[PDB]
RNA sequence: AAAAGCCAGCUUGACUGCGAGAGCUACAACUCGAGCAGGUAGGAAACUAGGACUUAGUGAUCCGGUGGUACCGCAUGGAAG
RNA sequence: UAGCGAAAUUCCUUGUCGGGUAAGUUCCGACCCGCACGAAAGGCGUAAUGAUUUGGGCACUGUCUCAACGAGAGACUCGGUGAAAUUUUAGUACCUGUGAAGAUGCAGGUUACCCGCGACAGGACGGAAAGACCCCAUGGAGCUUUACUGUAGUUUGAUAU
RNA sequence: AACUGUUUAUCAAAAACACAGCUCUCUGCUAAACCGCAAGGUGAUGUAUAGGGGGUGACGCCUGCCCGGUGCUGGAAGGU
RNA sequence: UCAAUGGUAGGAGAGCGUUCUUAACCGCAAUGAAGGUAUACCGUGAGGAGUGCUGGAGCGUUAAGAAGUGAGAAUGCCGGUAUGAGUAGCGCAAGAUAAGUGAGAAUCUUAUCCACCGUAAGACUAAGGUUUCCAGGGGAAGGCUCGUCCGCCCUGGGUUA
RNA sequence: GUUCGGCAGUCAGACUGCGAGUGCUAAGAUCCGUAGUCGAAAGGGAAACAGCCCAGACCAACAGCUAAGGUCCCAAAAUAU
RNA sequence: UAGCGGAGAAAUUCCAAACGAACUGGGAGAUAGCUGGUUCUCUCCGAAAUAGCUUUAGGGCUAGCGUCGAAAUGUAAGUGU
RNA sequence: CAAAGUUAAUAAGGGCGCACGGUGGAUGCCUUGGCACUAAGAGCCGAUGAAGGACGUGACUAACGACGAUAUUCUAGGGGGAGCAGUAAGUACGCAUUGAUCCCUAGGUCUCCGAAUGGGGAAACCCAGCUGUUACUAGCAGUUAUUCAUGAGUGAAUACAUAGCUCAUGUAAAGGUAACGCAGAGAACUGAAACAUCUAAGUACCUGCAGGAAGAGAAAGUAAAAACGAUUUCGUAAGUAGCGGCGAGCGAACGCGAAGAAGGGCAAACCAAGAAGCUUGCUUCUUGGGGUUGUAGGACUGCAACGUGGACUUAAGCAUUAUAGUCGAAUAACCUGGGAAGGUUAAUCAAAGAGGGUAAUAAUCCCGUAGACAAAAUAGCGCUUAUACCUAGCAGUAUCCUGAGUAGGGCUGGACACGCGAAAUCCAGUUUGAAUCCGGGAGGACCAUCUCCCAACCCUAAAUACUCCUUAGUGACCGAUAGUGAACCAGUACCGUGAGGGAAAGGUGAAAAGAACCCCGAGAGGGGAGUGAAAUAGCACCUGAAACCGUGUGCCUACAAGAAGUUCGAGCCCGUUAAUGGGUGAGAGCGUGCCUUUUGUAGAAUGAACCGGCGAGUUACGUUAUGAUGCGAGGUUAAGUUGAAGAGACGGAGCCGUAGGGAAACCGAGUCUGAAUAGGGCGACUUAGUAUCAUGAUGUAGACCCGAAACCUAGUGACCUAUCC
């Protein structure tokens, strides 16, 4: 019963290497540095499944205080006027109005002006 | 292993020598007499032809415990306890010991 | 074992400074001189059940063949020649197709029995043939109608 | 201090067989002990008494003694043990 | 006891003094306080003898002031020929910190066209050496003894001969 | 340190070893001593100027004291 | 619906995959089995098949049993390939030209000079070596490079008392 | 929670306070009790940080709200009152 | 002249590129409280680093600390306030 | 004019991803090899020249093989029937259905060495002597080792004798040995947590003695009551009784169950013969009867012929097996392909549909297979036959016999479970030493009663142990790192002086059909042609990764200081297990490799060159726990027998539970403790297990592996070197 399963073992080897392909140079020409190299990459892809959340929101709030600051408005009193404001506490679609919305942007800003007012 | 200390059993006194002439009788209950009725001349032939125990210590003995369902007198024994002699011998038995 | 088949019971160098590690030998198994670790052994594998679960086991597949009815009560049909055109057309005279067990008597029929081993589905059997690898193997069988004193007598 | 302190008389309970109940806790240990019996000992009786005001003052099993021993006593008795 | 004594012996301490020496803990000679000299474990002497050990001097002198020169071999340029040790892979800088308490790879900050080539050694706690120092193992060897057990051997006595 | 010799080849040549010398002790012979179970043999075809062991290491001077203890030797009274 | 789901040594449960399993169940296979290869599918995972291609004989199913049974890692081993690196070295002495040789000459052969050793780096002879000798032919490796040359290789002779 | 039964490993930890001891009331020093933390628990904060503070992660997600801590730029929020 | 040995101008020197105990084969896969190594997938639960003893202190044996199963739930013990 | 600002690809190279290369041979398959194991045999050979070498022998010039100057074979027999001319090419004379080659059996010769032996001698040697031969300063053929035994002769000191010597006869017998045995000699390491007792084990080793088995054995026995009746093996008792620094461990027997089941001689006593201490009556020897004993038996008085390995395991027939082999059934087409046995269509067979070949999987193609025949010689086995020869019962008891340094006793040992102990009992050394049938011994010190037996004399099959071997074979063996070190010219190469060690490697294609030719090339090698199903198929050749080296390829990079990443993404390129496509990737955010150990390692703590292959928690037996199943106070067959290494069935011997208390006497659902019937202690109250399986853990086994320095035994070694001659 001295049996091997050799091609099965190399199929685990082949399976992880074909799933490991792409990174720098020697790595797919070797075995084991590639093993972390997918692995570390979706460790912090697991973090960036939370951190492109927490950085695209920085793009969101940052560009919306960029246009608010273009109206001379600061993000904290704007959002403060958003809690003062209507049923809208809508956040990041309200970040998405950075394209071409003087009506939506500056008028909802005026809604916030009559919310602080 | 007590950690190099002598063990629990290693601290024990040497108690009681043992009789080489120790011999018993493969004692049965009277509950098997509740099984078999009457089996006149209750003996080893009734015991091992009853197949209760086959390899026996030579004689036989019943308890006072177990019940007086049997009727026969002539129970052939080596030694039955006198507590059971009260039972069967007060319950229509005769002593045939050995 | 390494100590079963060998050539070497002597350390092949000495370690200190000289390259490699603490090490037994090439005869130590990790070289091409491979000693098996714990491996097989010359072992047996037998056991037989107690009687009441054995006859209980015969009287399980027995019952399955009872209500199944793929056993068929057959008379002697003890023939002149041993040729298997006989039993080819008597066995194929109902032609149970896949594979069949053949209940002889216990007097030992001899003509499908010194033959019919080339009949590829024929299993020569008696009351002295009983197992589960007997009957669950074929599932489909002919009977000699002495099956009372060929079955009941212990069962 | 109702003395555990001190002094006199009795005095040999610093009894036997225990022991519910406990405490302490690896175990082994260890700390007590209600109460009962068998008789006791003081004390008129009641009452007290299983060492000391409590706490050091002590060690595991073996092995060989000392005595008793309704025990066994290697077929059988005894004896040896 | 003789006799030698800062001994191949005094760490007692650069003992003291004198000589060599301008410069003199070392050297010699005496002193001798001899921790702890020392007599057959010879002691004190002792020419010749020493690949001795020191201390001094003469001689000669690139050792050095302080170096420089040329000759040959590698080196190095090419043709042929062509290995070793070596290792997680790495397109591998600096500072200051931090941290199994000393950074290439970390945080902050600095400078850096890309790739070489000839020489050099500060790192990469460089290799090569499962520390030979120390410690531990109920580890083993070897050695010693008035350890304990023995053994042979040596020597009594009995007793068959 | 006398010397010459010898000395760790894979470190060390020396004051280390050795050496004549000197000292003591043991052995009367089938030696002592030694090797081997013994046998056999060395010692040596040796006979105390010889053989064995111990010290020290030419030559010159000198080797002092202490037998309490140890060991050794010898003796036997008694103890064991 | 509510509640739970960090988790090492720890403990419990469950499942995957390999191979053999006479079992059967039940097929595939030259129109292509296995195996390999690319693959931009699926499966919580392990894992599974689809297609393209190599490839030309056994393999797959299911379910269950049985196991030398699930691979990184130990100075693990064996086998191959790096690396350093076209770098070290090219193993203590000087040849030179012309001509031949060949296909190809530095290194083969000759001529002619030079040079070296010469109490040897001569000749002869122990042990040793065990045919290495010579002749002819050849150049797979060997010659530390080349190489027509050779103690290399093939063939043949060669030692006489 | 007890009981019973298997099956374990753990023996040597630190650190932060807080209260002790020893020490120059030296120490990232020892040695206790006491809680936490790590170990064996990510993320955020403090420039990186195992131990301090906050906050315990099944997973997706281009959701929001918030803990401490921040809001002149890196680096997001207040040149806030 | 051969390893419990030998040799020895003696250092612990040598006994075939080599010795405080040679080399070869077997015992014997000697042993090793010490080092290293350990291979498929998931889920759930989830530590200790301490006491006591110990020729014991880098190790064991209990007990405290996990896990699963079973028997009831001391009729609630547990755990809070 | 200019002034600013801006972005560019051209990449020396490099990276990504892709394509195709070589390279390496894992893969995947095969298996002529090996392992284990069953059944049946054989289980020894040899001086009447062994084992084992060395050397030769072939028309080829090798080497292996095989044989032995006759030499790559010869005789004789018998089978056998077409080619032969081992290996294999490779050649030649040839040779051959007349019957070869070949197979078997028997005989022949048998180089040298070697037990090796005429004598010496290092292995393949030298030198002889004698007897005939035949010729020569030849050659041939034989004899000539030793010890033992048996004779014969000889005959010293010293007369006989004796020692001693000489000759002759007898392989005897020395020697080689697979494993098992027996007997002697006999450790250590271990473990005991160290270790001096123990253990390991009387095992490792070593020496001797033997056969197919060995020992083994016929009560001077066990036991304890009626109790049987040599042994041996297995199961049981059962780790039970015991012993033991009573630690750690070691360890029975009895009885029962199964197999197997055979006992028989002698000395003694006596009787007869002889010869002789013939010192007469001899009281020693030789021959033959006598009879081999336990409830004594024989001798003395009585008195019976039973086959017999046992009261002759001789010879003659019978029968059959190894030893040569022989016959031996049952089919065609189509499709596919290079090829059918594959698919398809049909048919047959039947004691043969085991298995293997065949270009691709066969029952009908072949070998075969099942069955059925065959051996002269061949080695046997077995049956029948008279013979191959020694035994019986029996009553009584004149006295004798019956196993002398023997039992015993002392001491020192050892074995027996037994470690000196209460120590049995046996066997050793040493010492002392009986009785003898009215006897003597055993009954775990020992003294009486009882039970049993008769030593101190010898042989004994059978059941058992193990295989180098001979086949018949079998595999949930194994597939070329495996499986024997060794599938291959393996114990090879090679190392070492030696003892020793000890490798690597199989596959073309069906068939070499092995690439004619032509061209390049010094040659090789290539390239065309052609070969074959295929030439990436071309001689280490199936299949071909992997590291390594490449060559091409779309994108990007020569203001960049990263565990080399994600995530987003400008921009570019391409279009897919048709998919919210892929290949990129500037740029930008955030990001300390993996393993053991640790309190904490990112590490300047280890370790890993890489790649692939191998490579580690088992089982044997036992216990416990948990379940599963079965039956249940009843569960249970072990060993064994049967049988296909089947199954089933038999086999109840034994084992578990079915009350315990107390050391024990004992008592008993109670029991012990204690004056207690006081209390306490354990107890039914306190309610089912048994058996099997399976899983975890356990314990003896190297027991999860890798690991020392070590210990002892056996053997080798003085050419290095030291000494010495």
């Amino acid at each position: 019963a001295r049996v091997k399963g050799s091609v099965a073992t190399r199929k685990r080897r082949k399976r992880i290497l074909k799933l490991a392909k792409g990174y720098y140079g020697a790595k797919h020409r070797l075995f084991k540095t590639a093993k972390e190299q997918v692995m570390n990459s979706y460790y912090y892809a697991f973090r960036d499944r939370r951190q492109k959340k927490r950085d695209f929101r920085k793009l969101w709030i940052a560009r919306i205080n960029a246009a608010a600051r273009m109206n001379g408005l600061s993000y904290s009193k704007l959002m403060h006027g958003l809690k003062l404001a209507d049923i809208e506490v809508n956040r990041k679609m309200l970040a998405d109005i950075a394209i071409a919305d003087a009506a939506a942007f500056t008028a909802l800003a005026e809604e916030a002006k009559k919310a602080l007012a | 292993f007590e950690g190099g200390q002598t063990e629990l059993f290693r601290r024990m006194p040497k108690r009681g020598f043992l009789n080489v002439n120790r011999k018993e009788y493969a004692i049965v209950n009277l509950e098997t007499l509740n099984r078999l009725e009457d089996g006149a001349t209750v003996s080893a032939e009734t015991l091992v032809a009853a197949k209760i125990v086959k390899d026996v210590k030579s004689g036989v003995k019943v308890l006072a415990n177990g019940e007086l369902t049997a009727k026969n007198l002539t129970v052939k024994v080596a030694k039955v306890s006198a507590a059971a002699k009260a039972a069967i011998e007060a319950a229509g038995g005769s002593v045939e010991e050995a | 074992n390494r100590s079963a088949v060998s050539g070497g019971g002597k350390k092949p160098w000495r370690q200190k400074g000289t390259g490699r590690a603490r090490q037994g030998s090439t005869r130590s198994p990790q070289w091409r001189g491979g000693g098996t670790v714990f491996g097989p052994n010359p072992r047996s594998y037998a056991y037989k059940l107690p009687q009441k679960v054995r006859q209980l086991a015969l009287k399980s597949v027995y019952s399955t063949k009872v209500t199944d009815g793929k056993l068929i009560a057959v008379d002697t049909l003890d023939f002149a020649a041993p040729k298997t055109a006989e039993f080819a057309k008597v066995i194929s005279a109902l032609s149970i197709e896949r594979k069949v067990l053949v209940v002889l008597p216990n007097e030992g029929n001899e003509f499908a029995e010194l033959s019919a081993r080339n009949l590829e589905n024929v299993k020569v059997t008696t009351a002295n043939s009983a197992s589960v690898l007997d009957i669950v193997s074929a599932d489909k069988l002919l009977v000699v109608q002495s099956a009372l004193t060929q079955i009941e007598e212990v069962l």
